[PDB]
């Protein structure tokens, strides 16, 4: 299948990102997957140019193959990007990915 | 003196339009309040040349006390007296007592206290319901439960209009109605009963009818009501007070429920025929065919009948015609009571609408009783209401509603003691 | 109290032109014009509908969703298309893939926002919310993902205001699509879990009950279209008509569904004469009742003389005695004692409004809520597994970003929801 | 005899082209001056043919007073008397008591002191201000200031139009009547008190409109104060002069604040419903729903109130209607005030607009009183003020405007002391 | 009162025409004309722009400072062109030169005096002063350099007399300039020390807001001057009219500034609807509210619902209720309390003229003194550093006479001003 991932965009503390998904036959590399991230996260406040690259979580480095993407993970875009870092997102539940958590019987 | 009224529901707000209208009809006071004490105990002088009514309404839909302020009559009440709730009404106890009819009783009271201070001392408020409704059943309920408490020095006289016993309208009806009679019980003084579809029978074999528009069975109440208080509170030949009522009317502090009757039920055009005899009215009282109340006498014992006569009658006729009653003993009263007939003579003559289809004869009997009989009435609803528990239905409609599975099964145990009740008062000696 | 519509995909959009076709001349408001109301009652409640601008201009208070936008550029290039203010049109110009998955994961998740956005900008319109009225078709894209989207959210975003759901579920005979079973089983699923008062017609269901009960030979779709509009018209609006016993939504909703689950119903109207000839005008009542409670005339697909009813809701709406309506409804109760199910002593629900449909005499809209809708879910369910078994056209849902687990989930769920329906049946 | 008065600020400007209205308007005195002593207490006969006013007008922008000098009404005051100083306003008190407003004050007193001396035996100056405002604040401020010492022997009864409890409107609002309320304090002898937003209740309320203008309130104000000075100064059953208000209105030297309040405010379309009884408007003085000011009486005990009435009133229906209160404890009046209640009875009856939105009844109730509930009203604006100091907030405004942090800070402990007297004086026995 | 317009460079030049263009409509001021004025209020106030001298030409009462003549020779050669007595063309035949330092130490330092000469002649015209009014562009040389100076040398004559400021702060996305944070940083700095009120706009917040909340598709500059000068329009002249709650330069300024940086704002008008079809009319007031308040519709280029706000100044401009909009305001104040800032109980200062712009019914300019602006300066910083690090284009600077320390300077300043305007944010 595709990948799963939560894309938020570097100082912002307030978007929760935006989820795509990502494989070989949606995504010939980075630079289109970057392409339609512009796109879907297009914007002039925490973004400069839209979506130019993609940084872990942490901001500590940069992905540049779609091989380092793994299911239920979380990215931040850049462009500088100068990291604030800015985390943030938090807090969103992981039921993006799936939901964790289920109904109980309460 | 007085006697206030609260017309709660849709029902006893249609129901309260009719009595209402009945009223100025016999008084000479035009819709537009102006007519050209006696009366007083139910109509303000606001000054002044008009006759503000004296009493309220409340509905959580527009809809119905809307139309009151189109209709002419329009004029009659105060902009004010007429309580909303623009939000919901919901076919369910719980929802109209606990939740949302709560927001409003405060106001609804305010009027009721507002209204009941104006005047100069009272006797009580004539309250009209629709027992299976959900503005009628549940606030209500609270609305009398905040009552008896802010004077429980009065009388609290409910005039009910009870499930139909076989035509009944909202799918839960009974969950409405085993709990508006459980937590009004408690509050009542004496509650009237009205059955719908046994007033309908009325207009099918003593009215021939078969297109009776609720705005009918409200001429009809409307008329057995005007019985009640408007001519009553009215000076006669022997006055019978609201007090006099609950006392002459209830063996037991159960907010015993009367039913009420009528006797001259004729359609107009049988208009010109020969009137009936002060001793066939009388008898006619005694025929399970014409008392608003699908409760036939099948075996209740009466144990008091307020026979209220309204127009010429002499009261030799009565004290007379109700002795060949009292020996007729097909018509069993309860044992330990000697005699049980408070016999109320107005003087007017009754005042049927101008042109709607009552007779419109120079005397009536509007007679209200309680009779052993209801024990089945209750009996017959109460039995409804399990069957639909004992899957619990429409529960989740009120539990969901800030109730539960106490004040049903709390509730329901409540009328179990009221079928005892209306059982062992009577059946035995 | 108010409403707020949702056309959710083209179908459910191609519906709203026939919602608000009729509903506006039931309520006297012209293309762009304003309240030519041959009465002063068709007016007092409008509100519930549309929203004070101009002065001449109640503009309905709806919305238009589709990932298509040919659609929503024909019903607003033709008739009353010209009435919503422009700002209703949540279009998503990307391809409306016929996908379930394209319109609630991939394609319409984006348009989402741009939708919930003026859901709210219509809901806190002004005074009290009662609930939304959702359109669509359970055989598509934009209709059983992206609108079974919007009501997920519109559910968290007031789980106080009701959810009636009108769905064109898939008819049997023919299906006027290949994967409609996945598109469906994947919405239904969604239903059973927000709206709560669901009013399924099947298009096969109107083309019988049109063709046969309408002598009408060329049914054309704004036919069909018409004819169920002119029920959900008796629903809504018509209760929020003055009445001897009025109802509404509630009423509606507490008295028909005795559990949880939403529960579908299955309408149908009352006069449905064709035009000269059999203007009978048998309609004194007990005709009214002949027909509603008959097979035939259900829009559902399902027959309910196949499975108990638990509730009822004659919702009529013209002078009558409430001694003929609460009367009949009985013996309707007795003469069929044997599918109305008993444990609800009373299962009928008689509503009566006022004022009927414009030009005619006396009319009643009828909400079943049988047991017998049991036989669709399950037709429906079948198809599923019949085809997910080899995962049919599998590849262009997972190919969008959705799960194999998601197809099973929504079968089994809706599967189940088949399994409890019964429980009552007996 | 007479009492001058002062309208600073646009507000008890506009007010003042309102209060003014309504004078001539019961006094038959056409806009242009000439009616065909009284009520000589207010007017002056100049001239031999019209009736010049008795006040004065205080603005530092034109806009206001210049609006008076357009519409009828223009005839009515000397083209003198509208002091104005082209200059800036600014809603800073600094700016409008010291830098800007000084400039002005002398030509100001000129006239109070122009004014003043042309009368005969003169009681004081109604003072008509905005506490939060620049030119209402600030100025008045001194204005008052400078009478107390000029005529330290008489009545200054300031009546003020204090901040909407949440719907102020400056954002600086409480630094202006923070210091409009400590530099008046040792000033005035009566501050009569009407808040702007607790006025719109009644309009919603009391009277119903959703569009009220501020030609309204101004209407209103514009009518309580008819009851105060106007009719008061005016033969009646029992004349109540101005010092008398002072006299039987505060108990302690702080300028004390008494709240207005009026009986009969019922809405024009109404104006035919049968009038209220003596009995209803004094109860009405009673609901913290009917006061012109946000102060619900929450727990301020009373300590003295004036039942200014006018109209047909019998004495004993007061010296009736009142005791029926004396007694309903739940009024609770201060324990050291045996009896406080100053009955001042008039005769002719009160004077609606023609046609604004105000019932016209054949008797009101103007009553005031100090009530320990602005211990709240003062605590609640006091609060606000600290919230901005604390961080200097708008503070440069002042400062450059020849003030210093001890006006601030030192105005502040000065209130502190208003919210310790306010509760001493009361709560306690 | 009075006032003195100012405009410094081509831009505050070319707005110039458009803020005159307006201002005179919204006073009946025809080219040479007099007051037409449908009115008669459009007048007893006009003063505050303008002066007396024939009986019928009152002539705007601003200054053009500029070192290119055919700019001012278009301005001059136009439309409305020729109102301004030629007296108020301060030129500078010079090289106009797109460098800071040469309209500020250089070329321009000379074109001063002949300008103060005349800011002389207009200051001691007649009556009371207020302040003078400031438009230019921080991206080049008659702009930020020579009309930085012009205020550095007002502020010093009149320290009494206010001084807001419209700047041109350089768009992100894409800056009109190459050395742009040259002529920035300079400028900036020279202002958080003068002008004590400065309205900050971007070329591109205003395509933005000019191009998707009107749904204009060519946007030429003459517009995004136009929808500016409709804001300086609100403010100033605006409050020079009557109000149940009017204001004043002063009152904004004593009401927005919490610290003596001088602060910047970020203008928003009202009805900002496009032309036909818009047309609503929602504009009862929480329309207006809704509008101002929101994120787009910000003349700024930074969010606000990206930092807190210190103080807000609707100032509104059309009969409304004193209830509606002192209510209206704090539900704003209390939805959003998270970004509002707390120390300070009412942010917001409502102000109310009466008569609105010309032709509409109700209108409200926005003035808002939020911490978001942090996020701009920090950009405009960041280009700096960038580019100073290699000393860019430095030598057209140094080459004029100017410092490697001034650079440093200003950065520093303009940047710890980024700094302390976090210190709110917190
Ligand atoms: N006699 C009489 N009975 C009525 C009338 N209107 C309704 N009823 C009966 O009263 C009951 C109906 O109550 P509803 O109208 O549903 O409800 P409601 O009590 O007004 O209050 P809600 O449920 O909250 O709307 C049924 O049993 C009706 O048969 C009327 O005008 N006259
Ligand atoms: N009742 C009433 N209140 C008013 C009226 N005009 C203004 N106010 C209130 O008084 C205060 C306004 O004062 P401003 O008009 O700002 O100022 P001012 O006191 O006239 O003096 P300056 O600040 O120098 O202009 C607010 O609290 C208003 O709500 C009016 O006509 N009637
Ligand atoms: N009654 C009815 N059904 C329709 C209409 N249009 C499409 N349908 C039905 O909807 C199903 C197809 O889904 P469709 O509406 O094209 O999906 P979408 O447009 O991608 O959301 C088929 O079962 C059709 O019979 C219509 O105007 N009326
Ligand atoms: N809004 C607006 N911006 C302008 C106009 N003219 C130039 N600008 C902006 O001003 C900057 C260029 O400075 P410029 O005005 O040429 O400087 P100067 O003429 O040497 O003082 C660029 O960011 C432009 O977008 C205009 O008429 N309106």
């Amino acid at each position: 299948k595709a990948k799963k991932v939560r894309f938020y965009r570097n100082g912002d503390r307030y978007f929760k990102g935006i989820v795509y998904a990502v494989s070989s036959d949606r995504f010939r590399s980075f630079d289109a997957l970057l392409a339609d991230l512009t796109r879907s996260l297009s914007d002039n406040i925490n973004l400069p140019q839209g979506v130019r690259y993609i940084y872990t979580i942490d901001g500590s480095r940069k992905i540049g193959s779609m091989d380092e993407l793994e299911e239920g993970e979380s990215y931040v875009c850049s462009s500088d990007n100068f990291f604030k870092k800015v985390e943030y997102t938090k807090n969103v539940n992981p039921n993006w990915s799936v939901n964790v958590k289920t109904s109980a019987n309460m | 003196r007085e006697c206030i009224s609260i017309h709660v529901g849709q029902a006893g707000v249609q129901i309260g339009n009719a009595c209402w209208e009945l009223y100025c009809l016999e008084h000479g006071i035009q819709p537009d309040g102006q007519m050209p004490d006696s009366f007083n105990t139910f109509f303000s002088e606001t000054g002044a040349g008009k006759h503000v009514p004296r009493a309220v309404f409340v509905d959580l839909e527009p809809t119905v006390i809307d139309e009151v302020r189109t209709g002419t009559y329009r004029q009659l009440f105060h902009p004010e007296q007429l309580i909303t709730g623009k939000e919901d009404a919901a076919n369910n106890y719980a929802r109209g007592h606990y939740t949302i009819g709560k927001e409003i009783i405060d106001l609804v009271l305010d009027r009721i206290r507002k209204l009941a201070d104006q005047c100069t001392g009272l006797q009580g408020f004539s309250v009209f319901h629709s027992f299976g409704g959900g503005t009628g059943s549940g606030f209500t309920s609270l609305l009398m439960e905040r009552l008896s408490v802010d004077y429980g020095k009065k009388s609290k006289l409910e005039f009910s209009i009870y499930p139909a016993p076989q035509v009944s309208t909202a799918v839960v009806e009974p969950y409405n109605s085993i709990l508006t009679t459980h937590t009004t019980l408690e509050h009542s003084d004496c509650a009237f009963m009205v059955d719908n579809e046994a007033i309908y029978d009325i207009c099918r074999r003593n009215l021939d009818i078969e297109r009776p528009t609720y705005t009918n069975l409200n001429r009809l109440i409307g008329q057995i009501v005007s019985s009640i208080t408007a001519s009553l509170r009215f000076d006669g030949a022997l006055n019978v007070d609201l007090t006099e009522f609950q006392t002459n009317l209830v063996p037991y502090p159960r907010g015993h429920f009367p039913l009420a009757t009528y006797a001259p039920v004729i359609s107009a055009e049988k208009a010109y025929h020969e009137q009936l005899s002060v001793a066939e009215i009388t008898n006619a009282c005694f025929e399970p065919a014409n008392q608003m109340v699908k409760c036939d006498p099948r075996h209740g014992k009466y144990m008091a009948c307020c026979l209220l006569y309204r127009g010429d009658v002499v009261p030799k006729d009565v004290n007379a015609a109700i002795a060949t009653i009292k020996t007729k003993r097909t018509i069993q009263f309860v044992d330990w009571c000697p005699t049980g007939f408070k016999v109320g003579i107005n003087y007017e003559p009754p005042t049927v609408v101008p042109g709607g289809d009552l007779a419109k004869v120079q005397r009536a009997v509007c007679m209200l009783s309680n009779t052993t009989a209801i024990a089945e009435a209750w009996a017959r609803l109460d039995h409804k209401f399990d069957l639909m528990y004992a899957k619990r239905a429409f529960v989740h409609w009120y539990v969901g509603e800030g109730m539960e599975e106490g004040e049903f099964s709390e509730a329901r145990e409540d009328m179990a003691a009221l079928e005892k009740d209306y059982e062992e008062v009577g059946v035995d000696s | 109290r108010e409403i707020v519509h949702i056309q959710a995909g083209q179908c459910g959009n191609q519906i709203g032109a026939k919602f608000w076709e009729v509903i506006s001349d039931e309520h006297g408001i012209d293309p762009t014009g304003s309240y030519h109301g041959d009465s002063d009652l068709q007016l007092e409640r409008i509100n519930v509908y549309y929203n004070e601008a101009a002065g001449n201009k109640y503009v309905p208070r709806a919305i238009l969703v589709d990932l298509e936008p040919g659609t929503m550029d024909s019903v607003r290039s033709g008739p009353f298309g010209q009435i919503f203010r422009p700002d209703n049109f949540v279009f998503g110009q990307s391809g409306a893939g016929n996908n379930w998955a394209k319109g609630h994961y991939t394609e319409g998740a984006e348009l989402v926002d741009s939708v919930l956005d003026v859901v709210r900008k219509e809901s806190e319109s002004c005074d009290c919310l009662q609930g939304f009225q959702l359109t669509h078709s359970l055989g598509g894209g934009t209709g059983s993902g992206m609108g079974t989207l919007l009501i997920s959210k519109i559910r968290e975003e007031y789980p106080d205001r009701i959810m009636n759901t009108f769905s064109v579920v898939p008819s049997p005979k023919v299906s006027d699509t290949v994967v409609e079973p996945y598109n469906a089983t994947l919405s239904v699923h969604q239903l059973v879990e927000n709206t709560d008062e669901t009013y399924c017609i099947d298009n096969e269901a109107l083309y019988d009950i049109c063709f046969r009960t309408l002598k009408l030979t060329t049914p054309t779709y704004g036919d069909l279209n018409h004819l169920v509009s002119a029920t959900m018209s008796g629903v809504t609006t018509c209760l929020r008509f003055p009445g001897q016993l009025n109802a509404d939504l509630r009423k509606l909703a507490v008295n028909m569904v005795p559990f949880p689950r939403l529960h579908f119903f299955m309408p149908g109207f009352a006069p449905l004469t064709s035009r000269g000839s059999q203007q009978y005008r048998a309609l004194t009542v007990p005709e009214l009742t002949q027909q509603m409670f008959d097979a035939k005339n259900m829009m559902a697909a399902c027959d309910p003389r196949h499975g108990r009813y638990l509730t009822v809701a004659a919702v009529f709406r013209g002078r009558m005695s409430m001694k003929e309506v609460d009367e009949q409804m009985l013996n309707v109760q007795n003469k069929n004692s044997s599918y109305f199910v008993e444990w609800i002593p009373n299962n009928v629900k008689t509503a009566v409004c006022d004022i009927p449909p414009r030009g005619l005499k006396m009319s009643a809209t009828f909400i079943g809520n049988s047991t017998a809708i049991q036989e669709l879910f399950k037709r429906i369910s079948e198809q599923f597994t019949a085809m997910f078994r080899r995962k049919a056209f599998l590849h262009w849902y997972t190919g969008e970003g959705m799960d194999e687990m998601e197809f099973t989930e929504a079968e089994s769920n809706m599967n189940d929801l088949v399994s409890e329906y019964q429980q009552y049946q007996d």
